[PDB]
């Protein structure tokens, strides 16, 4: 019939055009050399504890830092109140709340948290990388690109930011090594 | 007789303990002196040829030569992300991952691996570091076994590779006779597979499009029969 | 009335085998002698300048391709070999880069000239659509190319005018990664972003192809709220060789500052920063993308939930729209309305020449481009905020309830018949 | 007659509106229901199948270019990311290089099509000059493109075929190096050839744009030797939608033959050795540079002095005209010839099918095109020196003499009327 | 006053004897910390700048660390071709290929290099390791010096560097007080050259152009007068 | 007047236009990196003589051979007639004919020339690499692009190549050594 036959040659040719555009973009997304996406040992090995720590990885750096007291003092002094993202982003553990005791890091395959705390140095924002060494409006690090203060333990204050500095899954390897991924 | 492979068609993907006996003889024998640049230690576990467990390619790796950095000079661990090694000269050869193309390619390296046979009885003493190979054509060739005019006599010619393999020079897991002709098969294919890991998904691809395009083509053919019907009815 | 003097092919014979490719017939009749009214300032030159422009950066792009190597590892190199060995070099990069300056301050005038004289009013809406269009694969391209040298303000920019198309839920970082290849910016975008950035500007000749059929189908606006009144025609001299050598001159006054510029002042519109290598683990102060997006710069970083107006703790009813999606939206929006104008006006009226309340607004419009110019520049510290949230408010203000109101209440001028103004 | 049915925009307000823009007025009007014969066999279709073609290498090489990277150090491995890494990969890459094989295919009947049916004679000059110089420049950028992977072949290939520019005297040598970037093959030459490569295409497209305008303004060519009458005119079906069903019938049927190709055989038509990387000091046996150039390569390599009709010895009256010279003039004067045709057909008549004199020289004349294409691969040794001078030979004397003595003495037939063929 | 140099305007095609100085000083002082990858050797013979003896290029080349190879792994004499080598970690700074475009540039080498004074009385102890400049405005400060929300109430801050040059460090073939204000505009001037080395053609071809240019601009306005005239004298 | 300023004006324009052009035209020429264009030092260092050495140079390859007897009396045993190109294309002396006496080589700070023989291994019909190690109709070089015979000392025979071998300017470094330049 006039009609069948027509709408289907043409509902054919469309099929066929669809099976040959998807792959055009397809080929954009990532590729199997960007599928591997591993991880990475970092020696903390002595570096001076309390100014920094940087290290590449999967494009992107994983800021390791020790602990100064003034630093912990004011991180642990932080109620929930007032705090933009209290869900504690780390994937190590739950969504457990935005707290210090939690947010610091593993302890050493020891006992403590208050001396160190590596996160993603990626602004939640945009993805530009805040400056550290103590710096913006509440001791912790600053984002150039649009101006968000982050704190002591990483949670963002200050700033268009909406979350604070993710924590991704690390465990340690007996009290001299970092283990990230 | 000719020995077809599975892949030699419109089917075969790649029967993959064949490719994993080639890869057994490949990292014992061939790399001894050959390389593969062109080949990431990750496709070990892909679909289509060796599907192995990432855990044994990441410790394969770990266990080879030491490819320094990109950023920083440091002798690293050889990470899988990395490639297959490089051997490069003083007494080394090419690197073979695009050689089975490079050639109908992989009977090449069957029937030459196959053949290294005794000097001919015309230059018995041969060539002092230089062996005689049945197919190689790229070889030299004494002048005793030339014609009047620089041609060969010779079926193949004089290469620089030794001969690879004996009677029983490895063992396989599997439990099957490792003679040289199933090894050289077995290596073959493994070859082509590193040049070619994207075989089946090309013939796959070629039915379904053959299939789709003979429907269309069907239904054109009928709408041009009815619209040129009028036309084409009297005569 | 609109004679095109299609010439009847009646020169001799070559003009009379030429029957067979029209080519000469469309030139004469149409593309030369287009009856141009006489009433022409000097703001109908800047599409001439426009035109000329993009040749140039085409031209001059076309051989730095010869030159450039995108990859990480070898873009500089390839820039430097460029700017020292090359037979030309220096001046090819600095006409390419600052050209793309002069582009855009020219396509400025050119909008602001429109949205005075009423250009955008019908019958007219074709030209403007085109023009948006044009507008945005022209920003995109300019934004491509910026990254292409691989400096250091090229990997920030990227990462930040990417992560906003992330910055929408569901659907954000799928997209952000099938746009850079992968979770960051590496070698792939870079290869993308070549291409890319060697495609579009023929996409945008076409669409000019198609911007100068249009308004030469569409009578040239003219300075006053009349047409060629056809039905012979005294007025509307022809395009050759008037029009064509007013602009001329216009051009040669207009390249000679360019190339002063070129050859004194180049690195002037630049960032210094993207003269030293990227660092993906250090982010320098003040980015500062480019002088030719801090607007929407500014409309983007404004809305933070940092004023008594700020609509975003309003906005966060629905729990989906945060302030990042917000922003994006007003900046979709500020691009969006421009383009929704012409319908928006509700005057049966023309050239603000004789609607001054109109004029009034219009130079505070143009104070608030200068105004958000300045501003994306400068952080997001008091009293900044104040002051982008009130440039950004009256930017949406005025493209939406103010034309309005004036073609409602706005008729207290007479306007000039006569479009033969001997004055 | 010539019947154009502009539609008169009586659709609706919709297509009353569209007096902005006429785009869809010049669509319907001129490019849809353009009235072709009813005559027509199934080898008026290469013409769409060429546009597709064309559309196909475009898009495939706008993909690839976002993985490949043009220098000596990182071409092949970028070939290889694509054909392993990349989602599509080997589709895109064989479609791209055996897609150029249909191309030529195409265009070679697309040309001897021509040749029978008296295409290139009066009043379709244009439309065959347009074409040649196509032809031209889709060589070219062939050529361009197989240096891109940086294999074997690429470098010696092109080592030849720059040679050539440099073989003719006192401008030869700087012509080379202003080619090649430098007085050998590198990276220089790798960037021009990426570059230009990634530029013709639209050329050829507006040239397309051309050779499409032409003959719509004339006639579609007819198997016969007689036009549409126009004076009404009941033959002359429309183009859509009758012969375009039938030209995408021959189309889907040519994709299937393709894309099982590419799937089957699709290292077939290429050369192994352009799968081992470049070295400049060993070069491997029998180049071959390719399937679409060996013609042109045996008429050069043909005229060496080494036969009874060696002109060459004749030509060294002239000291400067020596052999090298020669061929490339000879190659330059094959096209230049072929592109003259229908200024040397001295004949007031049409298609061969009604000259059989000229049938029997034209099936000659295609035999000798498949002989001087398997000639190409064979070295030039005894008896293959004969065969390709004799065939070069026959080539020049067909398009040269023989053309104008049938135009003479050449109308032994019954020309048909009616173009209306209701037989 | 501010000390502008030669090539500060319109002109000023870069006074070469200040280069050469500049040269002594980069190669005997700046050398041992910093590199120049970005700039190939061969270029100390190009017009414009130091137009050297190629002899002593070649033979200066020759004299330097060993830049290895591209193909074949073997140190070199390192030929001009080559570029100056790379200080890249363990107590080195960056690359001042471009240095006096990533900052009015040559002005701040000088009020940087010029000026390392002792610290200042807020914070005489100063930092181990670290010395203070006043011009520098990228490094840390002391809490003792920041007020109250964190800014510096120091002009500069402290850098890694420490001071290049005393007194009299190295002495000029051509006769010359080598103080140090002297060798740093030299130096300030080489690395401008380093950056910018087509500056005196840049100059040339603006004049050439802006030339022409108003030249046909006059043409054309004068033929602009002349077409528009019959239209505009009446009024 | 008319006809002066409007010719003028459009030969400004032609100039200006012609000023413009010409750039774009000369980048694509040898860019001064290009420009180097120096020598090498090869060191003949016992290779067994008799086989062949080649070596990479200004992008093309520099072939230094030894001499085998049977080769050299074919190379002595040979008439300027019947000879193509008898210019001796080495440019390390004069036009002088192309004999052996003056076509092998430099006599190693010596007294001798039938024994090494360096020219420039590019083909001169259109710069193909002939293959080496006794080849072709004549006992030399055979050229694959096209059939070219070479002699055993370079000279053009039987093949389209118009002249032979050139030889780079080239002097000893006392008995084991080549400089190339
Ligand atoms: C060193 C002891 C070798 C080992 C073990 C293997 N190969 Fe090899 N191979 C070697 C050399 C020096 C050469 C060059 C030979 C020449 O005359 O140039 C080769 C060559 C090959 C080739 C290419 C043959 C050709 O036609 O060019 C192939 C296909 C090849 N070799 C295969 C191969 C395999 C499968 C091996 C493991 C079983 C293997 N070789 C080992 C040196 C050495
Ligand atoms: C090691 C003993 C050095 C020598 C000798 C010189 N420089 Fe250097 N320089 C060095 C370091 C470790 C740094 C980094 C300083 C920091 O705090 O990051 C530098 C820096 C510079 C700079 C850049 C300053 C800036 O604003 O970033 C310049 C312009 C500079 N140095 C100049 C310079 C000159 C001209 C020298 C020779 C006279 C010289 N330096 C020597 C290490 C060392
Ligand atoms: C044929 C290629 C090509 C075309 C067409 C082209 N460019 Fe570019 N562009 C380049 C190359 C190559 C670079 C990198 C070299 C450079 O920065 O000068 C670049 C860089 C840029 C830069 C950064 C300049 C710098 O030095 O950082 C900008 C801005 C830019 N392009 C804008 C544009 C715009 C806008 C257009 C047209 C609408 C355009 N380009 C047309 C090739 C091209
Ligand atoms: C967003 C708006 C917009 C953009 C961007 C734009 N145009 Fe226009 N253009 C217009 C309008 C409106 C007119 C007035 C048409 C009329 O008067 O009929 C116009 C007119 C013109 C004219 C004829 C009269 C004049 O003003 O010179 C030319 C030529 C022209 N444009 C070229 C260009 C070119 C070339 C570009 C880009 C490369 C461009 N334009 C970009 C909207 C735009
Ligand atoms: C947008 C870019 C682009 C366009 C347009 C394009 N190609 Fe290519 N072409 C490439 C790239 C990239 C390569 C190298 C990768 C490859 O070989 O597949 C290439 C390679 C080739 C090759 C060698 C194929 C191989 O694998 O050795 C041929 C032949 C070729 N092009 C011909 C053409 C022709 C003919 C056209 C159109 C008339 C065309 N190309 C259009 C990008 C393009
Ligand atoms: C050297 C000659 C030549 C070349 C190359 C050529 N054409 Fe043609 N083309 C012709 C001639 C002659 C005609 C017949 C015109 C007529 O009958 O009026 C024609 C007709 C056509 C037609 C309409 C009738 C038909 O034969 O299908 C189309 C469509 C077409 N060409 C497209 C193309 C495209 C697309 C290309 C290249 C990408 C191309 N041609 C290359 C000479 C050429
Ligand atoms: S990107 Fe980090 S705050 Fe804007
Ligand atoms: S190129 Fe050497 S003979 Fe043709």
């Amino acid at each position: 019939r006039r009609d069948f036959l027509y709408h289907a040659t043409a509902a054919t040719g469309v099929v066929v055009t669809g099976a040959a555009v998807w792959p055009l973009i397809n080929q954009m997304n990532a590729s199997a050399d960007v599928k591997a996406m591993a991880s990475i040992f970092v020696d903390v090995s002595a570096v001076e504890v309390g100014t920094q720590l940087t290290v590449k990885w999967r494009g992107k750096p994983v800021f390791i830092r020790r602990r100064d007291e003034k630093d912990i003092e004011l991180a642990r002094s932080v109620p929930l109140g007032a705090l933009r993202d209290t869900s504690a982003e780390n994937a190590n553990k739950p969504g457990a709340e935005a707290t210090d005791e939690n947010r610091t890091l593993p302890a050493f395959d020891g006992t403590n948290t208050g001396e160190w705390l590596v996160m993603l140095g990626v602004c939640t924002h945009l993805g530009c990388v805040p400056m550290g060494d103590k710096s913006g409006d509440f001791g912790g690090w600053f984002c150039p690109c649009h101006g968000s203060h982050y704190d002591s333990a990483g949670r963002i204050r200050k700033g268009p930011a909406p979350r604070n500095l993710d924590i991704p899954v690390a465990a340690f390897v007996d009290e001299t090594t970092i283990k990230l991924g | 007789p000719d020995h077809a492979f599975s892949f030699e068609g419109i089917f075969g993907k790649y029967d993959q303990a064949q490719l994993r006996r080639g890869f057994q003889v490949y990292n014992e024998v061939c790399s001894a002196c050959h390389g593969m640049k062109f080949v990431p230690i990750r496709t070990l576990a892909d679909d289509g040829g060796p599907q192995l467990d990432p855990t044994f390619v990441r410790e394969y790796a770990a266990g080879l030569d030491t490819i320094i950095d990109k950023d920083s000079g440091e002798e690293r661990d050889r990470k899988e992300t990395d490639m297959f090694p490089t051997r490069v000269g003083d007494g080394m050869g090419p690197d073979l991952s695009v050689m089975a193309k490079a050639r109908g390619g992989p009977e090449y390296i069957y029937n030459y691996v196959i053949g290294f046979e005794e000097n001919p009885e015309c230059a018995p003493e041969g060539i002092d570091g230089y062996y005689y190979n049945k197919t190689f054509q790229i070889g030299g060739v004494p002048d005793t076994c030339k014609d009047a005019a620089g041609v060969k006599i010779t079926h193949g010619s004089w290469a620089r590779m030794p001969p690879p393999l004996v009677d029983d020079q490895v063992t396989y897991e599997d439990g099957t006779p490792a003679t040289v002709d199933q090894m050289a098969q077995d290596v073959s294919a493994f070859l082509m597979w590193a040049a070619e890991p994207k075989l089946v998904a090309r013939k796959q691809m070629g039915l379904v499009a053959m299939v789709m395009l003979g429907l269309l083509s069907v239904m054109l053919y009928l709408t041009n029969k009815r619209l040129w019907a009028p036309y084409k009815g009297h005569k | 009335s609109g004679i095109p003097h299609d010439h009847y092919e009646p020169k001799t014979g070559i003009e009379k085998w030429l029957h067979d490719r029209l080519p000469i017939v469309g030139l004469v009749y149409d593309t030369i002698m287009i009856p141009t009214p006489k009433n022409l300032n000097w703001w109908w030159i800047w599409g001439i300048v426009l035109a000329f422009t993009l040749v140039l950066q085409i031209v001059t792009g076309i051989v730095l391709a010869m030159h450039y190597t995108p990859h990480v590892d070898l873009a500089f190199a390839s820039v430097e070999h460029i700017m020292r060995d090359v037979n030309g070099g220096w001046a090819m990069r600095y006409i390419h880069a600052n050209g793309a300056s002069l582009f855009f301050l020219a396509v400025y005038i050119h909008i602001f000239r429109g949205l005075y004289y009423g250009s955008y009013k019908a019958p007219r809406e074709i030209t403007w659509i085109v023009g948006m269009v044009i507008y945005l694969l022209m920003m995109g391209t300019a934004f491509m190319g910026y990254v292409l040298p691989w400096g250091q303000m090229s990997f920030w920019g990227a990462t930040v005018i990417t992560g906003l198309f992330g910055a929408i839920p569901g659907i954000g970082p799928s997209i952000q990664a099938w746009l850079l290849g992968g979770p960051a910016v590496d070698n792939a975008t870079l290869n993308r972003f070549f291409s890319l950035h060697y495609l579009l500007p023929f996409v945008i000749a076409a669409l000019v192809a198609i911007h100068i059929w249009a308004f030469h189908t569409t009578g040239n606006n003219n300075p006053t709220g009349v047409e060629v009144r056809r039905t012979a025609e005294k007025d509307t001299l022809p395009f050759w060789p008037y029009f064509v050598i007013k602009d001329l001159f216009a051009l040669a006054l207009v390249l000679l500052g360019f190339f002063a510029v070129v050859a004194y002042m180049p690195n002037y519109l630049g960032h210094p920063d993207n003269y030293v290598q990227a660092n993906p683990l250090s982010t320098p102060a003040h980015i500062v993308p480019e002088w030719y997006f801090l607007p929407f710069y500014a409309i983007l970083r404004a809305f933070a939930a940092d004023v008594w107006v700020v609509i975003l703790v309003d906005g966060l009813t629905f729990g989906i729209v945060d302030a990042k999606f917000f922003g994006v939206i007003a900046m979709f929006g500020a691009i969006a309305v421009m383009a929704l104008a012409p319908w928006l006006d509700t005057s049966k009226v023309r050239s603000g020449a004789y609607r001054p309340k109109f004029r009034m607004w219009f130079w505070f419009l143009v104070l608030d481009f200068v105004v958000l110019t300045w501003v994306g520049a400068m952080p997001t510290e008091y009293p900044y905020d104040w002051i982008s949230l009130i440039a950004s408010t009256y930017w949406f203000a005025y493209f939406l309830v103010i034309l309005p109101l004036l073609g409602a209440t706005e008729k207290p001028e007479p306007i000039p018949a006569s479009i033969e103004e001997d004055f």
